[PDB]
């Protein structure tokens, strides 16, 4: 479970220095680099959000993405919309969004 | 065969996102690699990348190539002078990928609140932002010019420049009066320095306010630039954003105006929220309340029927406060003391600019922080295209992604330092890459004081900037061309004199950025993808695909190791320019590093074979050098071939390729013949002379040149140089046939 090669390591404490026992309580692994590189990382096993209802469209497809385990930032929107858009031969277009309330965009002309 | 680039599929649990490039099935864009953060103010995707090798993320002072040993880059724009490290002017949250045999991929965030992006070397990327939404565009190129291209479909493509843009630009804080405003360009004439556009900084002011003139050192402003423009030069002068609020009411329009019409962030209680810059306390104008761009556009036309200058330089516009937040402080909520704070210089998002839940009319300032510059820009083009009725020319120091579309940059406070004039290489690339191809530094540097040999090396180098501005900070000892020795005046002088005889072939070039999404300054790699030695390269330079410049960015250099890609690559010295005032001809590479003697009188610059360069005459303006004749270089392949092309119109009018008023024209060798090929004739462009073309690589002396099947009046041949120098009397206009055995 905490098996991971250095470089591979996601910092699982990017907010605040973090002591060995609030990155096992976080469900993260501790193993401090040998001499940057972080010492608190995601195992593979880390909760993450769950694809369900993957459909088909005719620009691409949409999902729900789902959230069970709250991270340890405050406000998880646990609820996201997925929405993946073919434009063009050489140009992919997603978004993820809370399908329950508008948030802010960037304004940008078609 | 119709399919697309990219073959998308999804990992369910944990969910990702996977890109193969379907040519190869190569992974570019994998998000299962950590988990998906999506919280109120933090969200957080990763990607693994292809290669180690990466490119974008401005605006920072790096090597083009961006180290992915743990780099944690901060996008939150800034007022810092340009130092490793640090979160500076702009944002642009797009970077472009190299994969293994030359194949590239881009990808955008369209997010505009503060983020890092964190690099690690497995090699992989993580985009933490504090707000908005995922908003992701991956561009499949395979070409890295096609990725930039495809980038500029959605942000927009370059705006076209006036001609009389592309000229020298000379500005210091310091001009105090129009009198001395006056004798620069008087001391730059007498020295015979061309000169398009004088600039003044903020001395013109009346009491460091926007949109005022003093009536002592400035009390003839109106009739100084009334006489610039009778000699053929532009005028241009910084405007800030930030409006005092201190006077007494009435008697200062811009924030008499601006109050009753409510153009202003506003506080908590709804009142403008007051910070501190030049004029002491000042209100901030909110670009996305449609009232305020109405209110700017009125301002810069009133001020404009005072004084007619001729384009916008804006300063200060990240927004810039001298104090923290705001004079009343910021309130303590979620938006000014987030749950995760980027990397960003001060630990705090109200460092040196305004409070974070400042209200704008589309959102909080928390929000749009990294959009202002942008949208002033936006304000300022809108406005300069109302007030006179031609192109727009803005200059802006804070930008963000589709700033190009808009206006130009230039680099900021930069040191004159060695090591400032080798960083601004990279960084003139990346604002390329970026689809802001109108950029440059400050020639000489703006901090402290530049030496000699130092301006000589930044004024060479800085005649091959898109944007070519000299200016100087208000305590360092002058740096006009002019205030140097007689040897180092004559390097300047010929700098500017081979910029200026390369103008057709720099707006060509703005051309091409402007209708297809080319750069116009471009690193080795992404006309020489397939070449890997090419991927590192970032102290030498392209103008398009054919003109190679290798400076000199070190003291007591007498040469200069660069890279040239296989091919033939002629010297520019081999093709004569004429001049108002005062090694090998050919380089055979296999794809190999060369020294060359790069003494301090002198540049390399070589010409790509294949290639036809327009060029046209000299003078000390483009009013002047527009009505010269022109001259063709033409690089010959070892199989008698090159190709080019030449776009002209009036050089200053809107709506030009809509109307169809323009000219251009192609060129082709082949075969001891050059001819042109007509795409378009119009009124403009009909009378364009051609009195000269040099050919290089005529392997043996010709017995007859004709043009249009009769013998030239005379023509040179060089046997040590390999060049065939003509003089004809053709027009660009009317089909020709040079010929030669
Ligand atoms: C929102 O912005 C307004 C300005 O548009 C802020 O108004 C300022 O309010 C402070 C007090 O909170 C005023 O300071 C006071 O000045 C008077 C006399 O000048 C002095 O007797 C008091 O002791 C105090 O220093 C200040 O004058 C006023 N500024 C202006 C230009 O009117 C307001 O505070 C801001 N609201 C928040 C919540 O930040
Ligand atoms: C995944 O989708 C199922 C089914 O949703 C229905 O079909 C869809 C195509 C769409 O048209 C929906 O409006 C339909 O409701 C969801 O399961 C259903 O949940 C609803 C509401 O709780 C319930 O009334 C139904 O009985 C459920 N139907 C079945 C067949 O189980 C499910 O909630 C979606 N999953 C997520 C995580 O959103
Ligand atoms: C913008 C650009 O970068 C330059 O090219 C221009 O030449 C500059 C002039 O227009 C410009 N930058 C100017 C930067 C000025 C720095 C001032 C530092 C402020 C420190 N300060 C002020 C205060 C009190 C408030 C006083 C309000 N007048 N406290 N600390
Ligand atoms: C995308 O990245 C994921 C996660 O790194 C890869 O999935 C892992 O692959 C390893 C090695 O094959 C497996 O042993 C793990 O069980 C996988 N993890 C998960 C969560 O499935 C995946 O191979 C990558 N996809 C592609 C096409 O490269
Ligand atoms: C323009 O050039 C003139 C002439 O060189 C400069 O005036 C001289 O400046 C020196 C200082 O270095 C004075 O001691 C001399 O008295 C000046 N000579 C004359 C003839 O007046 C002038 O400063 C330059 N102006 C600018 C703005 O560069
Ligand atoms: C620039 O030169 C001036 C004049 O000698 C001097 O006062 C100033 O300190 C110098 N600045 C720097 C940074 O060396
Ligand atoms: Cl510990
Ligand atoms: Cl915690
Ligand atoms: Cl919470
Ligand atoms: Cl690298
Ligand atoms: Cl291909
Ligand atoms: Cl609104
Ligand atoms: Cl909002
Ligand atoms: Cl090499
Ligand atoms: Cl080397
Ligand atoms: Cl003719």
């Amino acid at each position: 479970q905490c098996d991971v090669p250095p470089n591979s390591r996601f910092d699982c404490a990017p907010d605040k220095a973090i002591t060995q026992e609030q990155c096992e309580a976080r469900g993260c692994c501790y193993i401090p680099a040998k001499q940057g590189q972080p010492w608190c990382f995601f195992p593979p096993s880390y909760p993450s959000y769950k694809l369900e209802n993957l459909s088909s469209s005719e620009m691409g497809y949409t999902a729900t993405l789902t959230r069970t385990t709250p991270t340890f930032f405050p406000k998880d929107i646990l609820t996201l919309r997925l929405d993946v858009m073919m434009e063009t031969e050489n140009r992919l277009h997603f978004t993820i969004k809370d399908p329950a309330n508008r948030r802010y965009e960037v304004p940008l002309e078609t | 065969a119709p399919s697309p680039l990219y073959s998308v599929e999804f990992s369910e649990e944990p969910f990702g996102v996977i890109v193969h490039r379907q040519l190869d099935g190569r992974v570019l864009l994998n998000t299962t690699v950590a988990p998906l953060f999506f919280a109120d103010q933090f969200l957080q995707l990763s990607t693994s990348l292809p290669s180690q090798y990466i490119t974008g993320l401005a605006e920072h002072l790096s090597p083009l190539m961006l180290s992915t040993s743990w780099t944690r880059i901060t996008l939150w724009n800034r007022d810092l002078a340009p130092t490793p490290g640090a979160n500076l002017y702009g944002s642009h949250p797009f970077y472009l990928a190299l994969e293994d045999g030359g194949s590239a991929h881009g990808v955008f965030l369209l997010n505009s609140n503060a983020m890092d992006v964190v690099l690690q070397p497995s090699p992989a990327l993580s985009w933490r932002s504090t707000g908005g939404i995922l908003d992701v565009y991956i561009f499949l190129g395979p070409e890295p010019k096609s990725v930039v291209q495809q980038y500029l479909d959605v942000v927009g493509y370059p705006f076209m420049p006036p001609y009389w843009g592309l000229g020298f630009h000379l500005c210091r804080w310091g001009y105090s009066s129009t009198a001395i405003t006056r004798q620069v360009v008087e001391n730059m004439t007498r020295a015979h320095f061309p000169l398009d556009v004088q600039w003044n900084d903020l001395d013109y002011m009346d009491s460091r306010r926007d949109f005022t003139f003093n009536k002592d050192g400035f009390r003839d402003f109106p009739a100084m630039v009334q006489e610039l423009h009778q000699g053929g030069r532009r005028y241009m002068m910084i405007v800030d954003p930030a409006i005092s609020s201190s006077g007494p009411a009435g008697s200062y329009r811009p924030y008499d105006e601006g109050l009753r019409r409510g153009v202003f962030i506003t506080n908590e209680t709804g009142q403008p929220l007051i910070g501190k810059v030049w004029p002491g306390s000042t209100a901030f104008p909110d670009f996305t309340n449609p009232t305020a761009l109405a209110w700017w556009e009125d301002m810069v036309a009133e001020f404009h029927d005072q004084v007619p200058f001729d384009g916008m330089w804006i300063d200060m516009n990240e927004p810039s406060n001298f104090i923290r937040g705001s004079e009343d402080g910021c309130p303590n909520n979620e938006l000014e003391n987030p749950p995760y704070v980027p990397g960003v210089v001060g630990g705090t998002l109200q460092a040196a600019t305004i409070c974070a839940s400042s209200h704008q009319f589309l959102s909080t300032h928390y929000n749009l922080h990294n959009l202002y510059g942008l949208t002033e820009a936006i304000a300022s083009h809108r406005a300069l295209v109302k007030a006179r009725g031609t192109r727009p020319f803005v200059i802006s120091r804070s930008t963000f992604a589709g700033h190009g579309r808009y206006a130009g940059h230039w680099t900021g406070d930069v040191w004159s330092s060695w090591e400032q004039l080798a960083s601004s290489v990279p960084e003139i690339l990346q604002f390329n890459l970026l689809g802001v191809p109108l950029v440059g530094a400050d020639v000489c540097g703006f901090l402290g004081n530049t030496s000699e040999e130092l301006c000589v090396r930044w004024t060479q180098l800085g005649a091959f900037y898109p944007f070519m501005r000299n200016h100087n900070s208000l305590l360092s000892l002058p740096q006009e061309p002019y205030s140097f020795s007689e040897p180092a005046q004559q390097a300047m002088r010929k700098a500017l004199t081979l910029r200026y005889a390369l103008l057709p072939h720099l707006y060509t070039l703005f051309h091409q950025a402007h209708v297809a999404g080319e750069t116009v300054a471009r690193p080795l790699f992404l006309e020489f993808p397939k070449d890997s030695s090419t991927w590192t390269v970032d102290h030498q330079l392209l103008w398009g695909e054919a003109l190679l410049i290798t400076p000199v960015l070190q003291a007591g250099k007498a040469e200069v190791t660069g890279y040239f890609p296989l091919g033939t690559w002629y010297d520019l010295q081999t093709v004569p320019i004429e001049a108002l005032g005062s090694r090998e001809p050919a380089i055979h590479s296999e794809g190999q590093w060369v020294t060359l003697p790069a003494p301090l009188d002198t540049i390399n610059v070589h010409l790509r074979a294949g290639y036809i360069i327009p060029l046209q005459g000299p003078g000390l303006t483009t009013t002047e050098s527009r009505q010269q004749p022109m001259a063709l270089a033409v690089a010959l392949t070892k199989g008698g071939e090159a190709r080019g092309e030449l776009f002209w119109d009036d050089g200053e009018s809107l709506e030009v390729l809509e109307r169809g008023a323009y000219t251009q024209v192609i060129f082709l060798a082949r075969n001891n013949t050059i001819v042109n090929e007509l795409v378009r004739v119009t009124s403009e462009g009909a009378g364009l002379q051609l009195q000269k073309v040099t050919v290089l690589g005529v392997a043996t002396a010709p017995q007859q040149v004709l043009s249009n099947g009769v013998p030239v009046s005379n023509f040179t041949y060089s046997p040590d140089t390999k060049v065939l120098d003509i003089c004809v009397s053709l027009l660009m206009g009317e089909q020709f046939l040079v010929s030669w055995c």
